[PDB]
């Protein structure tokens, strides 16, 4: 790759737009054709190298990539439209979808919305909507799983790019866009990180672009997550992760009392005998503790109305630590710090309101010493005067504490 | 280094310290192939101590190691392609494999046998002897001591043919291991099933 970069840099020293295009001979026309021929390869490094080289050639000649690639678009588009996408092996499908996605990004009208493109997009939607067992069967094998994940990511990316075009699905009025959004939501709740990230990016982009959401579609999207949050025994880390993702996506949509229900679940799970037995061992790898930590992790994502649960959460964490005989360290400290770092004024006021007690100043001092508690330190630096004033009032009040 | 070793050898404290050490080590796993001898030797020794601790108390420490085994194998294989010294990630795998031979639970979690065996075969195929044909010995030993049950290894048995022939013409240890494996295969199979598997390498096998 480095040798190719050096050669390309050397041979385009005095390039001009005329030399990089076919005559109405040109030096770089054959080179550009050859590089463009490699954009649909089955190897991702080859595709990346080809597109890097094409961009480098275009920049030197002071031209646009679409200008250079317009004459040769057929050489890539014809073969892709000539076969049914559902019969090819995984790698060929991935390469074809990536090539089409890149081609339809150079300019708005580069790839017309003819019958072939619509058929390809419907095939991509069907593929993304399929199941692991359906796609040749998931034997738990590493390579088949990786191929399936990559194919799903490519399908999601192409559908997300098609969403940006106001032509796609507008002239049909059939459930195409709703189906795309439903597929995005279904992918957002998968067990694979790459597909999760792709779906999250696509969903946030579409939410920003639309600026509004039909009530029925969002109700359908949000039903599955709230379905599983109605039983303490059935609570799992994956459901809480999905809830956190949705809270991060749709900020001003959710409602209060979900935190109270979660706290009720936490109280139910924390059995006294269970905790007494869980002591005497390294309980950081237990499932119940992980579920409790996941529940506590959500409170820093809820809207501003969650500010009223600070005392409840602090008391819960302190009581849990007391039951387990731990200090300075427990699985619940990190999410609690994340939550407390969002309301410095409130936490400082609450702490200073209870200066006489030794159980709260110690906790706040422990919180401040963590590397990530910077906003709290800034607020304390600002209001050191208030802190000293209240301490002086307490000391002058004339008590034994 | 004796303090971790003393803690890991004691029955009372071995599980908790093993868990803490493994949690710490899985965050530095990326420094194994750092090409700085002082940085990698200590990490490799710590991994060895943890695995030996797992071996000492099988019924207590196996559940400590269970969560991390798939991560260790996959991350080693994935990171070895971009490291400055990629052989450290296979020295680590040799240390791991030498400790869980016998009867354990993680054999069930190991369902990535074809990928690991194909990768080991490819690495064995394309490698200059190097610092003496020692990389070949490392890859052959990794091939011939993969942690699995013979029933699950009955398929993928064609992945052991070339390393077996390579082992039958090497030092005493590899020769003994190859003889052991070949005797096991001959004793636990029928001719009509085994002969087609051995056909591609049978001449070299008998000559060796």
């Amino acid at each position: 790759q480095v040798t190719l970069e050096q050669l390309l840099a050397r041979i385009t020293r005095n390039a001009k737009k005329q030399d990089c295009l076919p005559p109405p001979p040109p030096r770089l026309a054959q080179l550009v054709m050859m590089l463009n021929s490699e954009l649909a390869h089955m190897n991702r490094h080859v595709r990346a190298t080809a597109r890097r080289s094409i961009e480098a050639i275009a920049a030197a000649a002071q031209a646009e990539v679409w200008e250079l690639l317009e004459p040769h678009k057929k050489h890539i588009l014809g073969p892709i439209y000539a076969k049914p996408l559902r019969a090819l092996p995984f790698a060929i499908q991935i390469g074809y979808i990536d090539a089409v996605t890149y081609y339809m990004s150079l300019k708005r009208d580069f790839v017309p919305f003819d019958e072939n493109l619509n058929r390809l997009l419907m095939e991509s939607l069907a593929l993304a909507d399929a199941s692991d067992e359906s796609l040749a069967g998931k034997t738990l094998e590493f390579r088949t799983h990786d191929f399936i994940v990559n194919l799903r990511v490519s399908c999601i990316k192409i559908l997300s790019r098609a969403m940006s075009f106001e032509e796609f699905g507008s002239g049909s009025n059939n459930p195409t866009r709703p189906k795309v959004v439903s597929v995005f939501f279904k992918c957002l709740y998968s067990d694979s990180q790459p597909t999760i990230d792709a779906a999250n990016d696509a969903l946030k982009a579409v939410l920003q672009h639309t600026t509004k959401l039909p009530k029925d579609l969002l109700q359908s999207g949000l039903r599955p997550v709230l379905a599983s949050l109605q039983d303490a025994k059935r609570l799992t880390v994956h459901s809480l992760d999905n809830l956190g993702r949705l809270l991060r996506l749709l900020t001003t949509y959710f409602k209060v009392e979900i935190g109270t229900r979660l706290l009720e679940h936490v109280k139910q799970i924390a059995d006294p005998n269970f905790l007494q037995q869980l002591s005497f061992t390294f309980f950081e790898q237990n499932n119940a503790m992980k579920v409790i930590a996941a529940v506590f992790n959500i409170f820093h994502l809820l809207p501003d109305a969650a500010r009223q649960f600070k005392e409840r959460v602090i008391d819960n964490v302190l009581d849990l630590e007391q039951k387990l005989r731990r200090t300075h360290h427990s699985p619940f400290r990190l999410p609690l710090y994340k939550y407390l770092n969002k309301y410095p004024s409130d936490i400082w006021a609450f702490t200073l309101q209870k200066l006489e007690d030794l159980r709260y100043g110690r906790f706040l001092a422990q919180v401040l010493r963590h590397p990530d508690s910077q906003v709290l330190r800034d607020y304390g630096a600002a209001n050191v005067e208030f802190i000293i004033k209240t301490c002086n009032t307490v000391v002058v009040s004339g008590k034994e504490t | 280094l004796h303090i971790p070793q003393f803690f890991l050898a004691s029955e009372a404290t071995s599980p908790s310290f093993c868990g803490i050490l493994l949690r710490f080590l899985m965050e530095r796993i990326e420094d194994v192939g750092s090409a700085d001898i002082k940085k990698s030797s200590i990490l490799l020794r710590l991994f060895k101590l943890a695995f030996m601790a797992v071996t000492l108390f099988a019924n207590q420490n196996e559940q400590v190691l269970l969560p991390h085994v798939v991560d260790i194998v996959t991350k080693s294989i994935e990171l070895s392609t971009k490291a400055e010294e990629p052989m450290n990630y296979f020295l680590l795998l040799r240390s791991l494999f030498r400790s869980i031979g016998g009867g354990k639970f993680e054999h069930l979690y190991k369902q990535i046998l074809p990928l690991l065996e194909m990768l080991l075969d490819v690495l064995n195929n394309l490698l200059m002897a190097a610092r003496k044909p020692a990389e070949r010995d490392l890859y052959v030993e990794l091939c011939l001591t993969v942690p699995a049950r013979l029933s699950n290894l009955l398929p993928h048995l064609s992945f052991l043919m070339r390393p077996l022939v390579v082992a039958l013409r090497a030092g005493t240890e590899l020769v003994g291991q190859g003889l052991r494996t070949l005797e096991l295969c001959v004793d636990n199979l029928t001719a009509d099933y085994l002969d087609p598997i051995m056909a591609p390498v049978i001449d070299e096998l008998m000559t060796a």
